[PDB]
């Protein structure tokens, strides 16, 4: 029981991470600009176009893009403060 | 009841971790932000005037 | 707009029943959560009734 795991441990190779830890503070500030631009233009078009269907359409699409960049923004922006 | 330099050892755990659940963290944050914007959309476009 | 008036009496009587039921024995957070779930549709409905009836007040 212990020997199968112990000979299976030395038979393997090491661990290669997906993105190195010293790169992420570039993607943090390179994400924080883009999500503020997209989300700001999203909340900017909630004014009086007086056209309900296209306002819901544009607002929903730009809210989707702003959400999916805010997620990666906060994940990379949390690993470079010291809380993993 | 175990002592310093005579019982050090290792401990072995084997586990699995799919590529599916590796990408669920930013989609969880992103789904809370997306369900947070729609409340401002519904709250903002809704009639509350008492005059005509 | 008689159904809107029917939705205007029931929220004020509803805001007296939860005060009496507060006076008998209940705690705070049941009073406050019941006041929220009753609180919002009566706000929308009562606002639209006072807007609808209007000029003869
Ligand atoms: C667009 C970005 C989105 C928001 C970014 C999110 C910020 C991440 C911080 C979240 C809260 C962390 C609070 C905290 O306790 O952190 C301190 C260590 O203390 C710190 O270093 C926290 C400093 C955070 C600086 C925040 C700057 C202002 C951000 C406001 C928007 C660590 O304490 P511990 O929790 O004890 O760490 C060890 C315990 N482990 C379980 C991890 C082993
Ligand atoms: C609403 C406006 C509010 C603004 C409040 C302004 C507050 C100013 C004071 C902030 C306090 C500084 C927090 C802090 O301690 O950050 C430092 C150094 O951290 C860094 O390395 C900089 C990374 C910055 C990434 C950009 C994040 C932008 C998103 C934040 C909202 C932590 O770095 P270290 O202490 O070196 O931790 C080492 C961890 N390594 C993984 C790097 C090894
Ligand atoms: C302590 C604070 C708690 C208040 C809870 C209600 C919160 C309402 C927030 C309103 C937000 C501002 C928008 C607004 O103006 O609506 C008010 C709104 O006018 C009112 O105040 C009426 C609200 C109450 C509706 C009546 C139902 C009874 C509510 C349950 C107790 C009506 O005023 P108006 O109709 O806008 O005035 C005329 C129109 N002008 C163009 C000239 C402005
Ligand atoms: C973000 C936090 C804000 C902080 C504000 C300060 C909060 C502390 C002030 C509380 C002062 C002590 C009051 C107190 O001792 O009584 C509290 C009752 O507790 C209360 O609810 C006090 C209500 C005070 C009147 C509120 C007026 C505002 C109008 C709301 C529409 C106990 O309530 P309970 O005993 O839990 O309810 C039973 C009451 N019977 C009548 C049913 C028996």
């Amino acid at each position: 029981t212990y020997e199968q795991l112990y000979k299976e441990f030395h038979s393997s190779k090491s661990f290669q991470p997906f993105i190195h830890l010293d790169t992420q503070p570039k993607f943090a500030i390179c994400g924080l600009i883009v999500t503020l631009a997209v989300l700001s233009s999203a909340l900017f078009a909630v004014g009086s176009k007086s056209s309900y269907i296209k306002k819901l359409f544009f607002y929903t699409i730009l809210s989707v893009i702003g959400s999916l960049f805010a997620g990666l923004t906060t994940v990379f922006a949390s690993n470079s403060f010291g809380v993993y | 009841n175990l002592i310093s330099q005579v019982a050090n050892g290792q401990v072995l755990i084997k586990y699995d971790y799919p590529k599916s659940s590796f990408f669920k963290k930013p989609l969880s944050i992103a789904c809370y932000i997306f369900t947070a914007l729609m409340g401002v959309f519904v709250l903002k476009t809704l009639n509350m005037n008492v005059t005509n | 707009t008689a159904v809107y008036f029917l939705g205007f009496i029931a929220t004020i009587v509803g805001f007296e029943v939860i005060f009496a039921r507060y006076y008998l024995g209940t705690s705070i957070f049941e009073t406050l959560f019941s006041s929220l779930y009753l609180g919002a549709p009566g706000l929308l409905t009562s606002t639209k009734f006072l807007r609808s009836f209007g000029q003869t007040i």
